Parts: C-alpha cells; structure tokens; sequence
C-alpha cells in the first residue's frame, strides 16, 4: 500500500 | 541466511558493492536563489536519493532476511539518518561545505530559515570524520548500522529482533577487523569503534531535528514534497 | 588534568561514588494525567539538582569553562534521567520505577497523551538492558559517556575523556571475563543504545515543550530554563 | 542570569 512497501515489495 | 556466513572482508565487498551513485541537483546558477527554491533542490535530491536507497537496503547482508514489514519500518526510521551520513561523508575533502551534489557545494553563508544550525552540525561531524581520517569501508559498516539499529527499538515472535542482532554483532566484528588491518592497537580499536558509534548519536540527533522542520515545511505547503517523502514523514508522525 | 591520570579502577570507583541518590514521589492514587504529570515535572526537578552536583562530580567535567558545562547539561539532562530512569527499572520487567513510590506501567501511560509510546520505548530499553545483564559499573560509565557527548559538537579534552571511559568499559568486560570478540561486541551494543536513549529525549523534549504551550502542569523556572536550551 | 549557572557554581 505504502510506497515504500511497493519499491521494497519490487 | 547468508549474513551470518560472511567473512568479513567478504562483508566489505558486498557493501562496497551495493554503494549507491551520486545524483546530481537540479541547481542553476543562473536562476536567482531563494529560500524556497534551495529547499526545493534539496528535497527533490532527497527524494531522488531515496529510490536509490530503498534498492541499497535490500543488497545490505541481512536485511532481505527480513520481513517487508519491518524492511518498510526499518527505512522509515532510518532514511534521513542515512541521507545525512551519506552527505557528511562526501563533504569530507571540502573543509566548511557541504556537498549536497557535485554541482551543489554549500558553504552554509546558507541563506535559508531555521537550516543554519545543522549545516553547522553536519560540517562538525563531516570535519569530525575527516580528524578521524575516515575509510570508506568503515563508512559502508556504519551506515548499515544505522540501517538495521535506528529501527531495532520500535518494532511477537521475535528472532527477526535476534537476526538483526546478530547481524549487527557481524558488523562489529568487521568493523574492528578492518582498524586492526589498519595496524591500530587493541586500545586503539576499541576507542575509534567507541568513537564512531557515539557520532550515530548525533546523526540520530540531527535526523530527529530534520523531521521536525520537514512537518514545518509540510505545513507552510511552499516547498514541494513528493509523495514518498510525505508517506515516510508521516510514519514518524 | 587529573581525569587522564586515573586508572580504570579509579575512575569506577569515582564515577560510583558520585551516584546521586534514589528520590521519592510525593505520597498519598488513580491518576488524573495532570496528576501524574505534576508528580514527575516535580520529581525530575529535584533530581535535576542533584544531577548538576554529580556531574560535577565526573573526572574530566571540572576541568570545562562554565559555558562549557551548561552547554552538556542543557543538551543531556533529559538523557541523563531516562538512563536513570530505564536502569533503576530493570529489576521490574514491564513496570517503569520513577521512585520507590512511584512505579508505573504501560497502561499508566495513555492518561497522558503520547506517553504510551515512550514508556513503551523506556520499557524496551529496560529489557534490553536486563536481558544484556547491565553491570552497575557499565551503567556509570555509560551515564557518563552521555553527558560528556552529546553536547560536544555543538560547541577535545571531551574526546580524550572519552576514551578513558572507553577505555575503562573494556576494562570492566576483560575483568567479567568476556572474549575478545565479546568484549568489543557488547561495547558496541552498550553504545548504540546511546542512540535510541538520544532519540526518544528528542521526542521527550517536544512534548515539553507543547506541556509549556499549554500552562496545564506546573513546571520550575529551572525545568523552563532547560527546556528554553533546546529551542 | 541561569539558575544553571548558579547551581553549578555552588
Ligand atoms: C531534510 C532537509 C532537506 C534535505 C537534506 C538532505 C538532502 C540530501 C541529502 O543527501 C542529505 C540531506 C541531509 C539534510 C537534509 C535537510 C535537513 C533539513 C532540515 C533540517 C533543519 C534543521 C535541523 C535538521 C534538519 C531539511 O530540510
Ligand atoms: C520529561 C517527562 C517528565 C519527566 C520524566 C522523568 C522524570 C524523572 C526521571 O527520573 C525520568 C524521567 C523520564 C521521562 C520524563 C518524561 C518524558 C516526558 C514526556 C514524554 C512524552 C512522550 C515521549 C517522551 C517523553 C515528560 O514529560
């Protein structure tokens, strides 16, 4: 959801 | 859960490895300054760094062992702290400026509001690493310290907190590897490992006063902010 | 000056007997939350006094100017307490030991807004220490370590004392018998705690600050003075 | 002045 979650998710 | 496996020198490597680049600013010399636009500058690099850093996290020993959900916290805690020794480190050789970006060089004559007393605060620490003759393989240890320490205390089943440990106890022992490779005593590596550490005490300082003026420059909505940087600024919130 | 001449023993034993002592609360129940605040705004003022006649009391802190000493307490005392605070409550696992009369716990904390986090935070710190079987005489030195650096660059003599203090914390692993390795890991562990203990009186100082703002809980010229220093 | 400063020298 978070942004940060998304590009670490990546 | 190779981190553990890794000799240290093995260490140095891969995070010498993982090293993000240096971007540069968006500054023109041409364009008149103003409070607003240098600030502009400054968190549009911010931000631009972050993407970077956010893809060196996962290539820290470790960190990847870790679950996303603490990943996010552990960045979120220790983001600007990062940024900041980053930027103290390639400040060193330029006594009196900070090297925000090869072609932004400040002198902290900037000016700008509420921002003077860490540009002397970052100059110390940045002068304070250049006394200590600072190597850049002591500097990857330390910034992955901040990493995976600056976060440790806010995050159960707990043996990811254990892991981290762990790692970070590996950490230390390179750390200490690396000054006896440089030929210091004993006496004289536990007292540069002592002295590194306690500067974290004033990067954690100086983030914790950073996030403060970021609410503010939030609040007076004049200075543009990205929407990562907004998401990680209200994670402290 | 007399601080780089003292063995390890030596400084120990001086950082040891300038120990302040243990305050109480004032006595008589659920608190208020202007009730709890009073009670510790008060408890922190007088250990204030007796924490400026303990620094005195560090080698090494003497031998500053005046300026130099305001400056590290103004910018310390806040960690200094919490320390005091986290080590006195070590021996009392999920319970925060403000005095002998005075221990409060995570639950406690939601009567003041923000507060649950910090004491969170403090009882985190407390385990950390439990669970590392803080020694006193670690604790001392780490006390110590605090007042003299966190002022520091924000003002060299203070570098060398700190290497003494160093110096003596890997003195009294040696002596406990830990490794080589140990020693230099736990030092490591000791010292980055620093970091946290630093990060949650930044946090602390803020909400002082918005305490002041309010005029609600009563707080001494003295605690006023010290808040004013951060701002 | 600074009760600090007083404190301290006392
Ligand atoms: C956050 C910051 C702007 C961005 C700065 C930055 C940018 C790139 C980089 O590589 C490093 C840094 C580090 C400093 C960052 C500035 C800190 C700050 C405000 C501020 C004001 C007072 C005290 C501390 C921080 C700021 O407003
Ligand atoms: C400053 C403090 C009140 C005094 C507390 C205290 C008193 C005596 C002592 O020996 C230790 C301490 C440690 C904590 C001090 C409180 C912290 C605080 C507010 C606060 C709120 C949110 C987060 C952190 C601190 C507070 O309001």
């Amino acid at each position: 959801h978070k942004i940060l979650h998304r590009l670490l998710q990546d | 859960s190779l981190a553990l496996s890794l000799t240290a020198d093995q260490m140095v490597s891969a995070l010498l490895d993982a090293e993000p680049p240096i971007l540069y600013s968006e500054y023109d010399p041409t364009r008149p300054f103003s409070e607003a636009s240098m600030m502009g500058l400054l968190t549009n690099l911010a931000d631009r760094e972050l993407v970077h850093m956010i893809n060196w996290a996962k290539r820290v020993p470790g960190f990847v062992d870790l679950t996303l959900h603490d990943q996010v916290h552990l960045l979120e805690c220790a983001w600007l702290e990062i940024l900041m020794i980053g930027l103290v480190w390639r400040s060193m050789e330029h006594p009196g400026k900070l090297l925000f970006a090869p072609n932004l060089l400040l002198d902290r004559n900037q000016c700008v509001e509420g921002m003077v007393e860490i540009f002397d605060m970052l100059l110390a620490t940045s002068s304070r690493f250049r006394m200590m003759n600072l190597q850049g393989e002591e500097f990857v240890c330390l910034k992955s310290i901040i990493l995976l320490n600056s976060g440790v205390y806010t995050f159960k089943s707990l043996e990811e907190k254990d892991h981290i440990h762990r790692v970070l106890d590996k950490i230390t022992d390179t750390l200490i590897h690396l000054m006896a490779k440089a030929g210091l005593t004993l006496q004289q590596q536990h007292q540069r490992l002592a002295q590194l550490l306690l500067i974290l005490s004033h990067i954690r300082h100086m983030s914790n006063k950073g996030m403060e003026h970021l609410y503010s420059m939030k609040c007076k909505n004049v200075v543009p902010l990205s929407d990562l940087l907004l998401e990680m600024l209200d994670a402290h919130r």
